[PDB]
């Protein structure tokens, strides 16, 4: 724990790799019952 | 024995509804399970797993069903109408109508503001209503 | 899809990537950032026009959501003014470069000493048949289910004494009683209010032991789902009540802010004892009559100070929500 | 440890009254063979309170089976439960309807009196022949002195002043005044409907 | 050209009224190709699609017509774009992708990258990171702040950028040590940065690093291709996997690259060279 | 092989001998090897059974032995036949 | 005092082989255990006595079942069989033994624990310079798994097939790179 792992983390995932980053919240915690 | 009761009237309490349902005591989780069975679904959910009138029904019919095991000569209960929202406050004093007008070693006392009158099941005998003038 | 496009995806993204909610500042700083590469410089302009083609964007945003299935809303946090805008020393853009705060102004200078609604993505589906989990199976599902109901239950307070915690909300509100009027004698009532309050209670869950309810609540800290106050009482953040506006409605029986729909966490709730009503169970306003921060600095500056729930003194009002 | 000795040997005198008293009771229905539809006796036929609460001396006839009093809320709606709870012998505590039996009593009147007309006429009477068909329970709360009480009959010929004989009438009748579900109170039916967790079910249960 | 943008959104629109099924299909997609970072399955999406198609009771479209309208509303809504991938039996054994005739796709966003807000989330990133573990310690209950990173941060789930840390340096590693290194090297070189090897969990991810790496290998970030021999005993080369080459091109290795060992832009000649050198066998193309 | 002894089973109904031949790779660390040399890596047994002649006798590559010497050679390979890990039965 | 210090230098030497042994065979059942989805160790519980240490095996393929010593009664077949079959499994690389024979073994455990013991020798067969067993299958189990290292051998005979003798090609049964050059 002396090195910049965030940093390195940053560059990566958001300069290169094109990847989709999405929250995803916990929707299917409140499920409607449909009486 | 008093499990036994309060399982049996519940279950002739659900059937107003139209649904099926019972209870579940265990000890294992000191803890009463409600399970109700409607007109939709094929499986008994549990009674958590419904909507705010089918509980507030659940929690009357387990009322009279905890009356229902010690057999009581006098009853007499307080107001309710602020528990139950509407369709369901009607639903709610027509079962406890049906399943307390019956019954004649139990002498049942219900204080409401609500007129009753205006509720159409009142033409039912044995049901006295004393609407006190002085307001 | 040349340069407004790539715009509107590259703020889509970012509002994404910073798990749904993301301060408004960093917004506005990222399509600051996103327009000097677009036309020209863009040099000569105005804060007053700049939130204008941040929120424009963000409504032709927001109706292809809503024609998909999901919506962007800019609730405001329960805290706010200044106290919420300060933050750590403004917007973030010593030996080296690795702590300036006031460093790296866009163009000349431009800073935003306002700021307090937030911009949250929500899905506004309610059975949602298409989506199950993300990543937790169902014993997290139900322990989240206990969580937040341990957290609505743990509103009401009984008697609460002359405790006087003092991190972040009560300052804000001692500041704004202040600015009010100068009183000084009594404004720091003894009644306390615990909606978001719980430390022992959340590790008494039977079927996950304390090892796996410790990490399971670290990682919804760092999830940015429920947040930790100075004292170390956990409680559900401002992301938790944007998505989950109706099931904090339906599930559990709430009111509104003075607004015309919105959920309260925080802010100044008295209701003295006779509340509206009586209610299903709880009292002590649980049917009306709550205020957030901005709110009660609004209507407390405004005509008609006192309370209008049939009438109640400012001595007695100004009770803290944590 | 001689106090554990001691904890045992006063459970065990407390079992042993117990069951000298299980042993003390006997059998009090006769079967009176008769004729089912029609109630058993013991059933209150009317109330009157006089100078009780708020309002005057009332009178109300229940029915047998159901009844549905609309006195509105604020207009002493509670006031029947609670005289029918103290008339029939009830702990203050228990009822939580007022801050003391003092208070119960009209403001201006140094004593409220609570009558009862429990049923005789119908089968399952409680001393019929004594009694009649109808028994009557009046309670007299008086700010000083203590508060006093006659089982009297219709004729008005006072049984018993007595509180054994309230008990043992009650009993008979099956009235569980010590029970505090049997006469829900308004935040006991509050507590008790809005039960959400199944243990909480279960405890109430 | 704003005509031409608002037309094509009212087309976009056109079409996901006409296909309710699609939007489904999109949230669907949406929601297992990101919550789980995981590759999907050709197969799973035949099921899928007949399910939806029969509980909207509507007749299953062409799968090349979804797969179109699917990639037409991510460009559109989220900007995203589904690309096929190859199998793996052709590189143990310019191509246009496949698109339409592939047996897995992945979600893989298709803007140019800018030059300043990447650099405004790094530089955010590492304010945050020097108050995360000040004086080696860490947040949550192990401290008495909660909110640590102020109301929001880029921090994420505080765990996710480690994970990215630790994959783009295996990834390194992999890459520039002529696309075959073994395991026991790879973990003595990863020894270097500071992560133990006698088991013990790594700090913040709480994850071994034998777990770390079977993850990798199962999210396709690596190959275990198994070369195992009799002299010496079982053998552990470690692979690129078809999601990390279309993950990473030979422009975007290049620009994350560039940073890493902080080389002047004047010299950016005569290095794309040596990364395809160092890349030597490793992708389709 | 804890199980029961059938020998005329193995046999094929009419036929008088019945064959098994099996091949296995052969190095320098076992003794007592009948025309194999140690550098070899061919070890052949056959074992034949047939009704007239009741005796044991196996072959190795193709040279008539007691069964001590293939025995022995079992036990020389670190195998066994009568332990339970080495070979699995029903019993 | 000699009958103690003899007793301390004997201990000395015999414990730590038998705990490394110990470790290495826990480790191998953890490792074979992994794709029951289960955590087993087999450990050597040493009390004061040497003569009564004994060996303790833990159980977690079926949640229900308690960890305790292998036994036929309480625990189903199929999951003793898969366990009892792993434990050989572990016993293969330290011993010296060419190759191990296990019978009746495939006939059907439940379609599960069979098919999860079959992933375990597939697995196992993954590496290189591995025993061979010589597998029976009495009872066919539909959907078996077939990994491209082991060949599956069949051995019956159908009425429109001609006889094996007078069929050149023919008296190899369940070979496929046997009509293949080389």
């Amino acid at each position: 724990s002396q090195f910049n792992w965030f940093r390195i983390g940053a560059l990566y995932n958001t300069i290169s790799k094109n990847a989709p980053i999405t929250d995803h919240l916990m929707g299917p915690l409140s499920i409607e019952k449909k009486p | 024995g008093t499990c036994f009761d309060a399982d049996m009237d519940f279950r002739a309490s659900l059937k107003v509804r139209k649904f099926s349902g019972n209870l579940s005591f265990i000890k294992d989780t000191k803890s009463l399970e409600i399970y109700i069975l409607t007109t939709n679904d094929e499986k008994a959910r549990n009674v958590d797993t419904l909507s705010g009138g089918e509980k507030s029904f659940s929690q009357m019919a387990l009322l009279l069903a905890t009356w229902k095991p010690m057999r009581s000569r006098i009853i007499a209960l307080d107001e309710f109408d602020v528990f139950m929202d509407q369709v369901n406050r009607k639903i709610g004093t027509t079962l406890i109508v049906k399943k307390l007008k019956d019954i004649a070693r139990t002498q049942t006392i219900i204080i409401t503001p609500q007129d009753i009158g205006k509720i159409a099941d009142i033409d039912s005998s044995g049901v006295s209503i004393h609407r006190m003038r002085d307001p | 899809p040349v340069t407004g496009d790539a715009t509107a995806k590259y703020l889509l993204q970012y509002i994404l990537s910073a798990r749904g909610i993301c301060h408004e500042n960093a917004l506005i700083l990222a399509l600051m950032r996103l327009e000097t590469d677009a036309s020209t410089l863009n040099t000569e302009w105005s804060i007053q026009q700049w939130v204008d083609k941040l929120n424009d964007y963000i409504n032709a945003i927001n109706v292809k959501l809503n024609l998909l299935g999901y919506k962007i809303i800019r609730i405001n946090h329960g805290i706010g003014r200044n106290a919420v805008t300060l933050k750590a020393k403004q917007n973030f853009e010593n030996t080296a470069i690795r702590a300036h705060n006031n460093d790296y102004a866009v163009l000349q200078s431009i800073v935003l000493p306002e700021s307090n609604r937030f911009f949250v993505y929500v899905n506004l589906a309610s059975t949602e048949e298409t989506k199950l989990a993300t990543r937790f199976n169902q014993n997290e599902i139900e322990f989240m289910k206990w969580a937040i109901e341990q957290f609505m239950i743990s509103g009401e307070t009984i008697v609460e004494g002359p405790a006087l915690e003092t991190s972040i909300i009560v300052k804000e509100v001692n500041r704004i009683l202040v600015a009010a009027t100068g009183d000084s004698n009594l404004a720091k009532w003894r009644k306390f209010s615990t909606f978001t309050v719980g430390s022992t209670n959340l590790f008494q869950f039977q079927e996950l032991t304390a090892t796996d309810i410790e990490d399971l609540l670290l990682r919804l800290c760092e999830l940015k789902w429920f947040y930790r106050t100075q004292e170390g009482k956990f409680g559900i953040d401002l992301r938790c009540i944007a998505e989950l506006e109706e099931y904090l409605t339906s599930m559990y029986n709430l009111n509104t802010c003075q607004n015309c729909h919105k959920l309260a966490i925080q802010g100044v709730r008295c209701g003295n004892e006779s509340c509206r009503e009586e209610n299903e169970e709880t009292g002590e306003n649980s049917l009306s009559q709550i205020w957030h921060v901005d709110c009660f600095k609004h209507y407390i500056t405004h005509v008609s100070k006192n309370c209008d729930r049939c009438g109640s003194s400012l001595i007695t009002e100004g009770v803290y929500v944590i | 440890i001689e106090q554990v000795d001691d904890e045992l040997l006063s459970l065990t005198a407390q079992q042993e009254n117990e069951e000298q008293q299980q042993q003390r009771k006997r059998r009090r229905h006769q079967f009176a063979p008769m004729t089912l539809e029609e109630s058993p006796s013991g059933y209150i036929k009317k109330v009157i309170l006089r100078n009780f609460m708020c309002h005057e001396h009332f009178e109300l006839e229940l029915g047998s089976r159901l009844n549905f009093i609309v006195g509105n809320n604020g207009s002493g709606k509670s006031a029947i439960l609670t005289a029918i709870t103290i008339g029939l012998g009830a702990k203050a505590s228990e009822t939580n309807r007022g801050s003391s039996l003092k208070d119960l009593i009209r403001e201006g009147c140094y004593s409220a009196k609570i009558i009862l007309h429990l049923d005789n006429s119908k089968y399952g009477a409680y001393q019929q022949g004594i009694f009649g068909n109808e028994i009557i329970v009046e309670r007299i709360i008086k700010r000083d002195g203590p508060a006093s009480f006659s089982l009297r009959s219709e004729n008005g010929k006072e049984i018993s002043n007595k509180k054994k004989d309230i008990q043992t009438v009650v009993d008979y009748f099956s009235v569980p005044v010590s029970n505090p579900m049997c006469f829900l109170s308004q935040d006991a039916a509050r507590s008790f409907l809005t039960a959400s967790t199944s243990q909480d079910k279960y405890s109430h249960f | 050209d704003s005509d031409v943008d608002l037309t094509e959104d009212l087309a976009v629109a056109k079409i996901v009224k006409e296909n309710p099924v699609a939007r489904k299909m999109v949230r669907y997609i949406l929601s297992r190709g990101e919550s789980q970072n995981s590759i999907i399955t050709r197969n799973k999406l035949q099921s899928v699609i007949h399910e939806a198609a029969r509980e909207e009771n509507i007749a299953k479209p062409s799968f090349s017509k979804m797969f179109m309208d699917i990639n037409a509303i991510l460009y559109n809504v989220y900007g995203f774009e589904l690309q096929g991938l190859p199998s793996k039996n052709n590189m143990n054994a310019m191509p246009e992708p496949l698109g339409h005739r592939a047996q897995k796709f992945i979600l893989l966003n298709n803007v140019p990258h800018s030059k300043n807000f990447d650099d405004f989330k790094i530089l955010q990133s590492a304010h945050t990171y020097e108050e995360l573990i000040v004086t080696g310690e860490y947040i949550g209950d192990d401290i008495a702040s909660g909110t640590s990173n102020t109301l929001e941060s880029k921090l994420s789930t505080d765990r996710d950028l480690v994970y990215k840390g630790v994959l783009s340096v295996i990834l390194c590693i992999v890459f520039f040590s002529k696309n075959n290194i073994l395991h026991q090297e790879l973990i003595k070189f990863l020894e270097t940065f500071g992560i133990p090897s006698d088991g013990s969990k790594i700090a913040i991810l709480n994850i071994t690093i034998e777990d770390l790496i079977k993850s990798l290998e199962k999210r396709e970030y690596i190959v275990r291709l198994e070369e195992k021999s009799d002299t010496d005993g079982e053998v552990i080369s470690y692979r690129i996997g078809r999601r990390t080459q279309a993950e990473l091109g030979l422009e975007s290795l290049e620009k994350l690259v560039q940073e890493i060992m902080g080389l002047e832009k004047e010299q950016t000649k005569s290095l794309h060279d040596d990364i395809i050198k160092s890349i030597g066998d490793s992708y389709s193309i | 092989i804890g199980r029961s002894k059938k020998v005329e089973d193995f046999i094929k109904n009419g036929q008088d001998v019945s064959k098994i031949e099996i091949t296995l790779k052969n190095s320098p660390n076992v003794t007592d090897i009948e025309y194999i040399d140690a550098r070899d890596e061919t070890i052949k047994i056959t074992r034949i059974i047939t009704r007239s002649k009741r005796r044991s006798d196996y072959l190795i590559n193709d040279y008539q032995v007691s069964e001590s010497v293939v025995k022995t050679l079992v036990a020389q390979l670190n195998i066994q036949l009568d332990n339970l890990c080495q070979f699995l039965s029903q019993e | 005092e000699t009958i103690k210090a003899k007793l301390k230098e004997d201990h000395a030497v015999l414990e730590p082989k038998l705990d490394d042994i110990v470790s290495k065979i826990s480790a191998r059942f953890a490792r074979l255990f992994n794709n029951v989805g289960s955590a087993g160790a087999v450990r050597l519980e040493k009390p004061k006595d040497y003569a009564e240490w004994k060996i303790e095996i833990m159980v977690k393929f079926r949640d229900n079942a308690p960890l305790k010593k292998l036994d036929s009664h309480t625990q189903s077949g199929g999951e003793r069989a898969v366990s009892t079959v792993l434990y050989m499994i572990a016993l293969q690389e330290f011993t010296s033994a060419p190759f191990r024979v296990v019978d009746e073994i495939n006939q059907g455990m439940d379609s599960r624990n069979e098919r999860i013991v079959h992933k375990a020798m597939v697995e196992n067969a993954c590496a290189e310079n591995t025993s061979q067993y010589f597998l029976i299958t009495p009872k066919l189990l539909t959907g078996l798994h077939y990994h491209e290292k082991m060949r599956i051998h069949c051995v019956m005979a159908g009425s429109w097939i001609p006889n094996p003798s007078e069929d050149p090609k023919m008296i190899h049964f369940g070979e496929t790179s046997n009509y293949s050059f080389d």
